[PDB]
Order: structure tokens, then C-alpha cells, then sequence
């Protein structure tokens, strides 16, 4: 079986890159490009409209480097690939907020450390577009 | 002529006693060698274009030399003394503060190494301790007692030198050939040690220190650092992105930005060296690094 | 959750549809039939990011369509058990409510839904307000819910959320 | 260190064999000028046997030595004899001397043991060659004039063989033209080209001689530049000095067989007198 | 390396083995005589020359 609290992975995605709502919606935007810039002679679906409105009706990035410097900080702990995407797409605020979200997040480092990590993590959160 | 005892070291023994005829104070760092064996090799050539080359080059930033003696067993070395040193500032003492002073440090750092390599002369022992002050502040180095004189081509030598907290990416890996990045990595490392006054890569051995470095800076990519599946000594590790530099430290201007990056590069050709660092931003601005009078000093 | 994986796929062209070059009329036709799809290993495809290698031309008796063993790499989504993410509400019934999170549909009983915010039948859109008039969960909400099965079914796949449990609704 | 020309270097040498004569005379031990000293043009011989032995000592020598380490110990028993004679010193703990402590400064991973299991003798034998050494070890440090600043010519050899398959795009092979310029560079390092020239314009002259025998001129490689020539400025400051290079090397007399045999055995006498 | 003492152990045995079979193969007058033919056939070879 398959559980996320207890990082139970299968071998199929145990070391796979996650991606967010901005990295996803980055890439779509460059297919939207291919259709107006060319356009060629075949046409898309709505799934593609539907599926490139959902991501940027959550997302909360803008620039391409400052969403990869968030992967980054998350990273050199004692984490998860699945626990940097929730603390990433997500951006949470508080301390205590990190660790009711992921339940095997409080049987790690303290909360001590953690404020610092979030500090930049909210610094690059685009409030405004 | 004994007079006072400091400390130990690495492989050399620290003596403050006053030698003859000049009445300067002289810090004889004894080496521990052999002389009872026949056949034994004894005093080891690592220090003898020290104690023979330096009394010729003279410079400011580089430590002075008077004499040499010595006879195989005992090798007293003869070296002007030094008030502290560097990990006395950051290390157990934390009392000692220095308000804006880390400019003066790395001013007077790259301009030691700057001679060196004009006179193809590397410094490849670099360690968060050589840094010595004096009473007037005059930023020196310590010993040499791992120089080499290079020169245009880079053949293969000696491997897991240099004191582990400070290592060079493409020394961990084990590579033939280098450059002057080895030099030059140690010198923002030092500077990342002054910011946050705690040690910015506590690692252990080689496959330790590859851990800490690559989460904190990254993992050379093909287009960052060229050449590295071709050499047979390297471990395949995780994707390591990149931290930022201008949010893990605190007091630190956009000018101080603009050299950390430019030393932490893992491109040992497309490395900043001394001349470039010393003609950037950083070091030509209005807050100017203070002489050496103003510098306090350890209890 | 949105990973990033190699896939491998069996891609028939037909016999006909050659063209002057004949990698871009491989290349056109892979966009218009792994897209849009699932699979119960990799996950819902939604576009291909970068062609890696293309394979040769397998041809077999008694099928006429030529195959190429197209590699590539293609973003899925494959929901796991204990994932915390967000919704948008499509439809509120008395029995449960209804919520979709983007091509995946969700689902949340009653008894995850705590007796403050009762459905109440008598207004005409359907809501979840409690007694006080504090939260209005309707149509067309942004909330939060937490993965509790998962399951997958030819495109749709299906994953059951809970509501009951605390820092969700509107945020 | 360069010095100037060879009218130097003929009265260096010279002046170390008659100050050794001082002493010996003013003693009552050896009779004032007899055949049992060794005559200043007889040393020239003894500076050419031993010198062409450590080279082959250091060819058989366990693991790979670096070519700077080779070139390395022929700059110190050169420099050595300069204020002192070679009947006072016998050249066999000489050459020795010069080639233990000349291989450590240049990084290379060598231990004592692996430094004496090398010769072919008895291993007893080679526990007493040692203990000479240090006897001379201290004086030879003292005897070079605090002067350490030394370059062999095999470090900017490799530097002129990548501006040829540069910029030459049919020179691409530097292998044809690495093994006809060792010989020519080791030539030359039997000589007192060493002390008289400087060490990067020694390589830039073994390009130019080995591929002139050869066929391949360039004609248009002077007109260039290539960091200031690594010599001088003008270009009238650099044919007279590569014709020099070559006529030392043709001029230079092998050790005779018939010769050898009979200054060792004059030599002998002299360490054998208590101090002669 | 180490100082020290030590190394007295195995210094004559070392002494007497260095390397495991070591290369000296007498193949052109102890290594000396194919070094003759390179010169030779440099300034006597296949290279085009004008009359």
C-alpha cells in the first residue's frame, strides 16, 4: 500500500522530482506560445485551458530562478522529496502550521530552526501580481 | 634560551622563546622528526622554501623571516611572533565583536595571495586559523609549510590535503589537475565565517563534506562546471539545486554579494582570481575598511 | 501530487501519414494521444515536456501500422494516501459534499463534516454555513481537504477526502 | 640562477680548486704542487660522468618520477662545485645528496625507503650511504647561497606544444614532435646552458631545433607573440641566442672510458690522506 | 608520511623489493637504440622539399 504520513513510497516513486502549482503552469505557458506564435493548422482541447487556469488560480510564484531558490532551502535537512513540495507549493506561514500538515514532519528537528527556514520562503512569496 | 610556552598544532609545536642576537620575539614552531633510525628520510622539504625563500620576498601581507637552523632531529624554526590569531574571534570567544571590520580582513587576504601567485607560489594549506594579527593589526599569514612552485601546465600531485573544513569541490573528488581555485575557495569561506560568526561547511572526510557543500551551494551541472563524469573517482548523489547566498546571511550588503558568489563557483577556469576580486564593488565603496589601529584585540 | 518522470509508450502511425519528414509527423501526433490521459502506474498526463530518444521502425506481420518506441518525458499525477491539498466545490448535496481538484474528482461523506455547518434546504443555493452565520462553504469555493483513498479508473481516478479535520474551509 | 656568460663560470670553478690548496699546503701533509691534486680542466670530466649516471638513476626509479624532479637534482650538483672542489667531496655521496633532497618540494608521494631500495648492491650497503648524506646534507643547504629559485625547462615545454595544435591546424600531432625534443632537451642539460640562460626561452629553442631537422619551418611563429616571448622585447635579442644553445650542445666532449678509470683512482688518494 | 621512528621496521626489506616485476627490458640496447632511428628518419623522411 501507499501512504503519505508515513512516507510509505512504492520503488516507482520513491525518487522522483515533484513539481508545484508555478513550475507546471511554467511549462504549459510555454505551450500556450507554440499555438499563438504558429498556431500551425491543428487545434488544442479545454482540457489545456482548464487544466492552465487551475494552476495559475493557486499559484503564488512569478520569476523562474525564485521558484527553484524555494526547492533549495528545503532541502539540506533531514526532510523528504514529498515533504519540500508541501512546504513549498503550499508556503506556509507559522512554525506550527508546517507540522499540522505533514504528520511526520514533528518527529524531526525542532521548531528552533524551522521559523529560520520559513523566513525565506515568505520573503519570495509574490504577495501581489 | 626558553622563555614562555603557547600551544601545540598539526605538526609543529609552538615556543615562545627569545632567540640571540636580535631582540625581536621569536615563535620557534619545532617539528617533530626522526634521527635515531639509519636510513630515514628526517627533515621533510614541505618547509624548506620557506625558511630559505622568504628572507628575499618582502611584503606587507606576508609573513617575515630572520634565520634557519637545524640538524636533521630538531628543526627551530626562526619566525617574527604574532599577537592572536583568527579562530579566537569566532571560536569559544564571542565577546569580541567587529562592527563593519570584515572589509580590512579580506583586503589584506587577497593581497597576500596575489604576490604569491605572481611569484608561482600556491598556499595550499588554508585553514580558518593562519590568519595571524599583530599588535599594529597588520594582517599576516602563518607558516608554509605546503607551498609549491607551479607553473603553466597542472599535472597530478598530492590528494587529501588541506584541512577538511575547507575543500575545494574538485580536491574532494579527487582531480588530477587544478588551478587557482584551490586558493581561492577557502577565501569566501572565511568571509561566510565572519558573517555568521558559526562554521559555514562542518563536514568530516571527503564523502562528509561533498554532503554539506552540495546542499548548500549545489551540484555542478554540465553547463556550470564542464568535465566530470571523465574522472574515475566520483559518486553519484542527489540534484542538489542551490541556497541562496544574500538570505542565510544577515548583515550583509548587495556589494558583499557580488564576491561570495564569484568565489563559491565550482568552475575552477571561470573562478574569480585576486586581481578581478580586488576591482569589483565591494572594495570601492563610501563604508572604508579601517587601517588596523581601530581593530580590537583579544583579551 | 505533480512529479516529472520518463514514460515510454507504444506510438502506431499509420501507414499513410508520412509527410516530407517524418520525425515531426511522429512528434505531432504524440501531443494529440498520451495527453489527456491516465494510467494506473504513472498518473495523469497532461503535456510532454522535452522528445528524449526516438526509437526505429518495428514492423510486424499482420498489422499494417508502423511502430516507434518513442521515449520521452511527461508530468503525471498520481494522489497518495495522507495528501493535504486544496479543492474547488462543484456541487452540495445533503448526502455529502462534492469537490474536484483540477481533472480529478474528490469526494466528502457526512459524517466528515461537523454539526455546525448543517446543510440547510431551505434557500436555494446549496451551502454549508454554520449556526452563527460565520463561513459560507458554496458553489465555486476555494477549501482544503486531506487525501483519505485513492483510486484509479480508465481517466477519472477517483481520491475520497475528509473535512472534519481543522485549518481548512475558505483560505 | 643565470649568471652571464662562460667567462664567469671558467674562473668560479676555477678559484674553489686553489682555495682548497691554501689548506692543504699549510699543513706539512702533501707536497706543494705534485699529481696528486686534480688539475681545473680535469674536473670538467668528473662534472659529466656522475651527471650522465643520475640521470639514469632516476630513469629506473619506482614509481613514475615527474620530469621537473629529473631536472631538479642536475641544478644542485652544478651550483655546489662553484666554491668548492671535488677532492674535498667525493661525487659519489655528491650526487647522491643532491638527488634525496630534490624530491619532496614538488608533491610527489615518496617515503626513504622507496628512495634507497635502488641501487644494486648489497641491502647492508646501502644503510651506510645514507648516513654520509647527512653529513652533507646541512652544507649543501648552506652552500647555494639561499638562491631556491629554480624552473626546469620540462614545465613550459608543455605550454608551447598547445599554441602549435591551435593554432597550426595541420601540426596536430604533438606526439611526432614530444620524443624528437626530449633527447635534445637532455642534451643541452649536460651543458652550462642551465646557469647562463633563462629557463623558459630553453624550451621555446628545443621547438625550433627539432622541427627545423625535420622538414617543418615556420616561417610566420617569429612574427607572433606568446606573453612577451618569455624572454625579451626586440627581435634582433633572440636568434643570437638560440644559435648558442645548439653549439654548446655540439661541442660538448662525452665522458672518454679511458679517462674515468684513471681520475677515480687519483681521486681515492686524496680522501684516504686525512684530508688532502 | 610519519616521522618519528617506525619506519626502521621494514626499511631492508623494501630495500631489497621495490616494485613487483620491474620494466627493464633490454629492447634496443638497454632502451638506447631506438631513440637513434627517431633522429634519423626525421631528418631523412617523407617530407616534400622544393629543388
Amino acid at each position: 500500500e501507499e501512504d503519505a504520513s508515513q512516507l510509505i513510497f512504492p520503488k516507482e516513486f520513491e525518487t522522483a522530482e515533484t513539481l508545484l502549482n508555478s513550475e507546471v503552469h511554467m511549462l504549459l505557458e510555454h505551450r500556450k506560445q507554440q499555438n499563438e506564435s504558429a498556431e500551425d493548422e491543428q487545434e488544442l482541447s479545454e482540457v489545456f485551458m482548464k487544466t492552465l487556469n487551475y494552476t495559475a488560480r493557486f499559484s503564488r510564484f512569478k520569476n523562474r530562478e525564485t521558484i527553484a531558490s524555494v526547492r533549495s532551502l528545503l532541502l539540506q535537512k533531514k526532510l523528504h522529496k514529498f515533504e519540500l513540495a508541501c512546504l513549498a507549493n503550499l508556503c506556509p506561514e507559522t512554525a506550527e502550521e508546517s507540522k499540522a500538515l505533514i504528520p511526520s514532519l514533528e518527529g524531526r528537528f525542532e521548531d528552533e530552526e524551522l521559523q529560520q527556514i520559513l523566513d525565506d520562503i515568505q520573503t519570495k512569496r509574490s504577495f501581489q501580481y | 634560551e626558553k622563555l614562555d610556552f603557547l600551544g601545540e598544532g598539526q605538526f609543529a609545536t609552538v615556543y615562545k622563546a627569545r632567540d640571540k642576537n636580535t631582540n625581536q620575539i621569536v615563535a620557534i614552531k619545532k617539528i617533530k622528526l626522526g634521527h635515531r633510525s639509519e636510513a630515514k628520510d628526517g627533515i621533510n622539504r614541505t618547509a624548506l622554501r620557506e625558511i630559505k625563500l622568504l628572507q628575499e620576498l618582502s611584503h606587507p601581507n606576508i609573513i617575515g623571516l630572520l634565520d634557519a637552523f637545524g640538524h636533521k632531529s630538531n628543526i627551530s624554526l626562526v619566525f617574527d611572533f604574532m599577537e592572536t590569531d583568527l579562530e579566537v574571534i569566532i571560536k569559544d570567544n564571542s565577546l569580541v565583536l567587529t562592527p563593519s571590520h570584515i572589509k580590512a580582513y579580506m583586503l589584506m587576504t587577497l593581497q597576500g595571495l596575489e604576490y604569491l601567485h605572481q611569484h608561482w607560489i600556491l598556499h595550499r594549506d588554508l585553514k580558518p586559523n593562519n590568519l595571524l594579527l599583530d599588535e599594529n593589526g597588520v594582517l599576516k599569514l602563518a607558516d608554509f609549510g605546503l607551498a609549491k612552485s607551479f607553473g603553466s601546465p597542472n599535472r597530478a600531485y598530492t590528494h587529501q590535503v588541506v584541512t577538511r573544513w575547507y575543500r575545494a569541490p574538485e580536491l574532494l573528488f579527487g582531480a588530477r589537475m587544478y588551478g587557482v581555485g584551490v586558493d581561492m575557495w577557502a577565501v569566501g569561506c572565511i568571509l561566510a565565517e565572519l558573517l555568521l560568526r558559526v562554521p559555514f561547511l562542518p563536514g568530516d572526510s571527503d564523502l562528509d563534506q561533498l554532503t554539506r557543500i552540495f546542499e548548500t551551494l549545489g551540484t555542478p551541472t554540465e553547463e556550470q562546471w564542464p568535465d566530470m563524469c571523465s574522472l574515475p573517482d566520483y559518486v553519484t548523489f542527489k540534484s542538489f539545486p542551490g541556497i541562496p547566498l544574500h538570505h542565510i546571511f544577515s548583515a550583509a550588503g548587495d556589494d558583499l554579494l557580488d564576491l561570495i558568489q564569484g568565489l563559491f563557483l565550482f568552475n575552477p577556469c571561470a573562478r574569480i582570481t585576486a586581481t578581478q576580486a580586488l576591482k569589483m564593488k565591494y572594495f570601492s565603496n563610501r563604508p572604508g575598511p579601517t587601517p588596523g589601529c581601530q581593530l580590537p584585540r583579544p583579551n | 501530487m505533480f512529479y516529472h518522470i520518463s514514460l515510454e509508450h507504444e506510438i502506431l502511425l499509420h501507414p499513410r501519414y508520412f509527410g516530407p519528414n517524418l520525425l515531426n509527423t511522429v512528434k505531432q501526433k504524440l501531443f494529440t494521444e498520451v495527453e489527456g490521459t491516465c494510467t494506473g502506474k504513472y498518473g495523469f498526463v497532461i503535456a510532454v515536456t522535452t522528445i528524449d530518444n526516438i526509437g526505429a521502425g518495428v514492423i510486424q506481420p499482420g498489422r499494417g501500422f508502423v511502430l516507434y518506441p518513442v521515449k520521452y518525458k511527461a508530468i503525471v499525477f498520481r494522489p497518495f494516501k495522507g495528501e493535504v491539498v486544496d479543492a474547488v466545490v462543484t456541487q452540495v448535496n445533503k448526502v455529502g459534499l462534492f469537490t474536484e481538484i483540477g481533472p480529478m474528482s474528490c469526494f466528502i461523506s457526512r459524517h466528515s463534516i461537523p454539526s455546525e455547518m448543517e446543510f440547510d434546504p431551505n434557500s436555494n443555493p446549496p451551502c454549508y454555513k454554520t449556526m452563527d452565520e460565520d463561513i459560507v462553504i458554496q458553489q465555486d469555493d476555494e477549501i482544503r481537504l486531506k487525501i483519505v483513498g485513492t483510486r484509479v479508473d480508465k481517466n477519472d481516478i477517483f481520491a475520497i477526502g475528509s473535512l472534519m479535520d481543522d485549518y481548512l474551509g475558505l483560505v | 640562477w643565470t649568471f652571464s656568460s662562460e667567462e664567469q663560470l671558467a674562473r668560479l670553478r676555477a678559484d674553489a680548486n686553489r682555495k682548497f690548496r691554501c689548506k692543504a699546503v699549510a699543513n706539512g701533509k702533501v707536497l706543494p704542487n705534485d699529481p696528486v691534486f686534480l688539475e681545473p680542466h680535469e674536473e670538467m670530466t668528473l662534472c659529466k660522468y656522475y651527471e650522465k649516471r643520475l640521470l639514469e638513476f632516476c630513469s629506473v626509479f619506482k614509481p613514475a618520477m615527474p620530469r621537473s624532479v629529473v631536472g631538479t637534482a642536475c641544478m644542485y650538483f652544478k651550483r655546489f662545485y662553484l666554491n668548492n672542489s671535488v677532492m674535498e667531496y667525493h661525487p659519489r655521496i655528491i650526487m647522491l645528496t643532491c638527488a634525496f633532497l630534490a624530491c619532496k618540494v614538488d608533491e610527489f608521494n615518496v617515503s626513504s625507503p622507496q628512495f634507497v631500495g635502488n641501487l644494486r648492491e648489497s641491502p647492508l650497503g646501502q644503510e651506510k650511504a645514507l648516513e654520509q648524506i647527512l653529513e652533507y646534507e646541512l652544507l649543501l643547504i648552506q652552500q647555494l647561497n639561499f638562491h631556491l629559485i629554480v624552473h626546469n625547462p620540462y614545465r613550459p615545454f608543455e605550454g608551447f606544444l598547445i599554441d602549435l595544435k591551435t593554432r597550426y591546424p595541420i601540426l596536430e600531432n604533438p606526439e611526432i614532435l614530444r620524443k624528437t625534443a626530449d633527447d635534445f632537451l637532455n642534451r643541452i642539460a649536460l651543458t652550462d646552458a642551465y646557469l647562463l640562460y633563462t629557463p623558459s626561452q630553453i624550451a621555446l629553442t628545443a621547438i625550433l631545433s627539432s622541427a627545423s631537422r625535420a622538414g617543418i619551418t615556420m616561417e610566420s611563429y617569429l612574427s607572433e607573440s606568446l606573453m612577451l616571448k618569455e624572454n625579451r622585447t626586440c627581435l634582433s635579442q633572440l636568434l643570437d641566442i638560440m644559435k648558442s644553445m645548439r653549439n654548446l650542445v655540439k661541442k660538448y666532449e662525452p665522458p672518454r672510458s679511458e679517462e674515468v678509470a684513471v681520475l677515480k683512482q687519483k681521486l681515492e688518494r686524496c680522501h684516504s690522506a686525512e684530508l688532502a | 608520511h610519519v616521522p618519528e621512528l617506525e619506519m626502521l621496521g621494514r626499511l631492508g626489506y623494501l630495500n631489497h623489493v621495490r616494485a613487483a616485476s620491474p620494466q627493464d627490458l633490454a629492447g634496443g640496447y638497454t632502451s638506447s637504440l631506438a631513440c637513434h632511428r627517431a633522429l634519423q628518419d626525421a631528418f631523412s623522411g617523407l617530407f616534400w622539399q622544393p629543388s
